[PDB]
């Protein structure tokens, strides 16, 4: 198919063309033939500019209506929380917490909204969540470093200046048995991990420096604004709610001391 | 009919002036800073309510209060001067229950974060609050009246219960205007200052941002008790001792300070947060 | 789309009644509504008007005081209480359904109407009373107190048709505008105080009695009618 | 051939732009040397529309310069009388993720999509006094970011798998499919004859389609990022763009290269919309500054401000009789300047 | 003065 390109090439090259001292005289023409018709740049007679009766009574009767009903729907929906959940794949995000999907919940009678988009410019639209969601596949070496520059990618962007993270370390189980196994050297991947002594030892030194690599991308450059939350995670946990919620507290308490201005 | 004395009289329409032009220019500048200037939040909303409430405190409590004094005895009929006392005991309970009102706001916005509420709460606690003042305010026209007192010369003339009239009056009024608003308005910065205290200790586990909240919480109640504490004391005195010196200088200039918060409290509260002084000195610039 | 009225009957003086329409097959609760009537030989007659959630309501001088107006969202329904009749109260009783908007059309579909026999404001004037008439051109004509030029561009004079044995019908709405189901060969035109409606190309079924209508404030009065016959 | 054919590549490159290097004879900034400046343009506001409770996305005006649609993040679609205030019709709709509206030629008929990858037609007039919908296209594997009507049963839509499409109504079939594009698709403008249309893309091209034949014939490059917004001028030969790297561009269609750029040393924030006005001679455009500015579109140098919103815009609009000028922003209001 | 009836002075 590398053919395609060229053809459209060879489709594009062989073009008429006129000289720019004719094809920029010719657009200098149209606005002085249609300069008396632009009320922009002459300004129209006071009392000509556009900017009751019976029916026009009515009119605004029925315009007077729809916006309690606007006001009404908008007030009631003003109270939920809103998440975003990311994460590349092999990690298992659509099974943490038991187009676009969108998913429900409540505990404590709160209630939040998660959604699953199934980036560099959509991003946008999730500009004023609470806090975002990234997970990561412990037990895979190769794509550490693809999770590493995705999460610093996510953390250094423009619109999620103030937007705090969650981050859970999944499928702990299977690096358990990595490690015990011994067939697997972390190292091999990670020359750093030879110096490396904690502050089941062989487990806890390995998973800790897993987290410390992502906790120091994290507190590299934050100037104070938002934060990174760690945890582990497994398989099959039901205590996964709580969290997010004991974190929002700390989200929105830390929220409250700047608009007041105790701080 | 007895008469007074020229001098002292004087040195009074001058503490009563001073007094209303400041009460009148400290809370127009809190307004029209409110106004003219970013950050529109459930900050402003009560700061110019409490405002408001020391607009008519300084309108209806000193205006009159110093015409009289300007004259001897107040010429006009009987509901006129029923209806001011009235007006001027309003004031005094609604500018400080108001400022209850912001504190207890700010504290549980701290302490409890994840909470529901919309504006009709945020207009109703304001309109329960000044229904209760003008509840509160009652047997002012009760007790009072205009009456012939000597020589055939009426005045606004107030007659208790000979027994226990007077002390109970005034110790109800000091218990309820002075007491537990201090309290609560203690409660309130021991809770806050204590949260943001305990939260950095276990954050770090730096010192600068430490104690900027003492020195919030002192300044907010040193103003309130030094301003408070003279007025009540000489009240009670006059009204507890049969032999009390009713006739020196400092009872009847001290006696005249009631509205002393309406002049510090517009400094203070726009001071401590950071853009509303710089930016009205600009724009008036 | 319908409305159907009931009611009716035989009544002495001094007495009561009450009506009722009942509607099938739109929004009802964002419609007005009016009722209208007609006398035994005689023309059309404006009665009441209710708004959209029933909060402004209009009566005639003439029956104003004993008659009441009031609809029934839930269950589709709109009722009319008369008390203290007359011997000037026999007629047939209609029912209106309207809407306003920007760009909209009132007054588009009308009902089936019931009999009961009981033993300043603008006036149009419908010159003509009959015109003998094919596929010849007709004109026809009303004329006003006041012009209705309004200061927002717009004129608000309506017209009719009666068919014998049936209820009235839409032609045009605000002087200019054809409305839906109508073919071109109906047109209208005019000015401030002089209209014309211009039939073009005259067909068959198109035989009856025509009226023209006001609408820029209350009261609203309806004409005499002209009538042709072939 | 891995290669052989590759080589063809670079040489047809450097030959295209040998031919383009001869046409640039002159410049348009050289003889618009001797010309009134326009003068301070001072303009200020006449109407401010609430009623929305979230941020605003889209904004298209009316055929008669009276009525007009707006699309917000709260789920609602809202249609105005500018004249009055008033409004006319409310819409609800099924998804809340919306970026895009559009209002018909006719005006029996609005479109609307976002996120959710469908592209909704809503019927106006209709008997019994409601609205609802009419037809729902499918087929896109990626989000709409823009759609424009030709008739009453035709309609293009722009997606962000890298293509564009055609579509018929009736049936409710994309029957013409255009590719050729590298990454997302971000802008769209139709012709006054609505015989092509231009794109802007998320890398820094911009390509010219035929409706009729359904192939590329041109493709033009000289922004360093991606693509926001293009408008076609009044005139129907030219249009211009804007990307990200704080600039504007002027294009030419009869000539393959551009003509003018619109920069200034105290501007680094990144173009959002764009808009010519009914002559041709000014050329607005809006800001992630909070602001929108009013270039002189022939002597590049600004003109005035419109400083009355404190958020950025993200719309833009002028009528087609050129009277008023309607901007949102993210602070959930409507503004008319004149 | 404003609870009770102010001393002469
Ligand atoms: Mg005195």
């Amino acid at each position: 198919q590398a053919r395609k390109l060229v053809e459209q090439l060879k489709m594009e090259a062989n073009i008429d063309r006129i000289k720019v001292s004719k094809a920029a005289a010719d657009l200098m023409a149209y606005c002085e033939a249609h300069a008396k018709e632009d009320p922009l740049l002459t300004p129209v007679p006071a009392s000509e500019n556009p900017f009751v009766s019976a029916e026009d009574k009515a009119a605004a009767e029925r315009s007077k209506m729809i916006d309690k009903n606007l006001r009404e729907d908008g007030e009631k929906a003003r109270r939920t929380l809103r998440l975003l959940l990311l994460g590349a794949d092999n990690s298992g995000k659509s099974t943490i917490v038991k187009g676009i999907f969108e998913t429900k919940f409540q505990v404590d009678k709160v209630n939040f909204h998660m959604f699953d988009v199934g980036r560099r410019k959509w991003i946008q639209c999730f500009n004023d969540v609470t806090a975002i969601i990234f997970v990561v596949d412990s037990s895979d070496y190769n794509r550490l470093q693809e999770a590493l520059n995705d999460f610093k990618s996510i953390w250094n962007n423009r619109w999620l200046r103030t937007i705090s993270v969650i981050l859970f370390l999944n499928k702990q189980d299977l690096l358990a048995e990595k490690v015990l196994a011994g067939k697997s050297k972390i190292e091999d991947y990670f020359p750093e991990f030879a110096r490396y002594t904690t502050p089941d030892p062989r487990v806890t030194r390995a998973k800790y420096f897993i987290r410390k690599e992502f906790v120091d991308i994290s507190t590299a450059s934050g100037d104070g604004r938002h934060i990174c939350y760690p945890h582990f995670t497994c398989a099959v946990d039901t205590e996964n709610a709580r969290r997010i919620f004991n974190d929002c507290k700390d989200i929105i308490l830390q929220m409250n001391l700047r608009e007041y201005n105790l701080v | 009919p007895p008469r007074r004395n020229e001098a002292l009289a004087r040195v009074e329409v001058a503490v009563l002036c001073l007094i209303l032009l400041l009460a009148l220019s400290g809370n127009a500048c809190v307004l029209l800073a409110l106004r003219t200037t970013q950050k529109h939040s459930r900050l402003f909303f009560f700061m110019k309510h409490l405002s408001i409430a020391d607009l008519v405190v300084a309108v209806f409590q000193v205006l009159p209060q110093l015409l009289w004094d300007i004259t001897f005895r107040f010429y006009g009929p009987d509901l006129l001067c029923r209806l001011v006392k009235y007006l001027q005991v309003v004031g005094m309970f609604a500018s400080t229950y108001l400022l209850l009102l912001m504190s207890l706001d700010r504290c549980l916005a701290i302490c409890q974060p994840l909470r529901s509420l919309r504006r009709r709460t945020d207009r109703l606690a304001v309109l329960a609050t000044w229904l209760g003042c003008l509840v509160a305010s009652a047997p002012q026209v009760h007790i009072f009246s205009l009456r012939e007192v000597a020589d055939g010369v009426f005045d606004c003339w107030a007659v208790f219960i000979q027994p226990w009239g007077p002390k109970a009056y005034i110790t109800w009024i000091t218990l309820a205007v002075y007491i537990v608003p201090v309290i609560v308005l203690a409660a309130c910065y021991g809770l806050i200052s204590f949260k943001i205290w305990q939260n950095l200790r276990l954050k770090t586990a730096i010192s600068k941002a430490k104690i900027r909240t003492v020195k919030m919480t002192f300044i907010i109640v040193l103003a309130f008790i030094v301003c408070w504490t003279p007025f009540f004391f000489v009240q009670m005195w006059s009204v507890w001792d049969a032999n009390a010196p009713k006739e020196a200088s400092a009872f009847i200039i001290v006696m005249l300070l009631a509205s002393l918060n309406s002049c510090c409290n517009p400094w203070i509260y726009m001071l401590f947060t950071g853009h509303l002084f710089h930016e009205l000195v600009q724009r008036f610039l | 789309v319908q409305l159907v009225e009931s009611g009716g009957g035989l009544v002495q003086p001094g007495g009561s009644r009450k009506l009722s329409c009942s509607a099938s097959g739109f929004a009802f609760s964002s419609f007005g509504m009016h009722w209208v009537r007609q006398a035994p030989e005689k023309g059309l007659e404006w009665v009441a008007y209710i708004s959209s959630g029933s909060g402004t309501i209009y009566y005639a001088d003439t029956v104003k005081g004993r008659f009441t107006i009031s609809r029934d969202d839930p269950k589709n329904t709109l009722f009319l209480q008369m008390t203290s009749l007359r011997s000037e109260d026999t007629a047939m009783y209609y029912c209106v359904r309207s809407i306003y908007y920007y760009g909209s059309s009132p007054f588009d579909f009308w009902g089936q109407g019931t009999t009961l026999t009981v033993s300043s404001d603008i006036v149009m004037t419908q010159a003509t009373s009959s015109v003998p008439v094919p596929g010849e051109s007709v004109s026809i004509s009303c004329r006003s107190s006041k012009s209705l030029l309004h200061s927002n561009g717009n004129t608000y004079l309506y017209w009719f048709l009666q068919r014998p044995g049936q209820s009235p019908q839409l032609l045009i709405y605000r002087m200019s505008n054809l409305a839906s189901g109508v073919p071109d060969r109906f047109s209208g035109s005019g000015s401030g105080t002089a209209f014309t409606l211009t039939i073009s190309r005259l067909e068959a079924e198109d035989v009856g009695v025509y009226y023209c209508m006001q609408h820029l404030e209350y009261p609203l009065t309806f004409g005499a009618g002209t009538k042709l016959e072939l | 051939e891995l290669d052989q054919l590759r080589q063809e590549a670079e040489q047809l490159k450097n030959q295209i732009r040998d031919a383009r290097k001869a046409c640039a004879d002159a410049t348009l900034s050289q003889i618009t040397n001797n010309i009134d400046p326009v003068g301070r343009i001072q303009m200020r506001t006449r109407r401010t529309l609430r009623g929305h409770l979230a941020k605003i996305y889209a904004m298209h005006w009316g055929t008669d310069s009276r009525l007009l649609v707006s699309a917000s993040q709260d789920g609602k679609l809202i249609i105005w009388d500018s004249y009055t205030t008033n409004k006319v019709h409310a819409i609800p709709l099924r998804s809340s993720w919306v970026m895009t509206c559009a209002y018909a030629p006719s005006g029996n008929y609005v479109a609307c999509g976002g996120l959710d990858n469908i592209c909704s037609i809503y019927n106006l007039k209709t008997r019994e006094g409601n609205v609802r919908v009419s037809r729902e296209l499918a087929g896109h594997t990626g989000y709409l970011s823009c759609c424009r009507f030709l008739d009453d049963n035709q309609i293009v839509t722009s997606s962000g798998d890298t293509t564009c499409a055609l579509w018929d109504i009736e049936t409710g079939q994309q029957t013409t499919t255009f590719t050729g594009h590298t990454g997302d698709v971000m802008s769209l403008s139709l012709a006054p004859d609505t015989r092509l249309f231009v794109s802007g893309a998320c890398d820094a091209s911009a390509k010219l389609w035929d409706v009729r034949e359904g192939m590329c014939r041109q493709t033009f490059t000289g922004h360093e990022s991606d693509i926001n917004a293009i408008c076609f001028f009044p005139n129907g030969n030219a249009f211009a763009t804007g990307s990200d790297d704080a600039t504007c561009r002027l294009f030419d269609l009869r000539a393959d290269q551009e003509l003018m750029t619109y920069s200034h040393d105290n501007i680094i924030c990144g173009i959002t919309s764009v808009s010519f006005s009914k002559s041709g001679r000014l050329l607005l455009a809006g800001y992630d500054d909070f602001n929108c500015n009013v270039w002189d579109a022939l002597k590049a140098d600004r003109a005035g401000v419109l400083a009355g919103h404190d958020n950025r815009v993200s719309c833009l609009g002028v009528t087609d009789d050129g009277m008023a000028v309607a901007t949102g922003s993210w602070d959930s209001f409507l503004k008319i300047w004149n | 003065c404003y609870i009770q009836n102010c001393p002469l002075g």
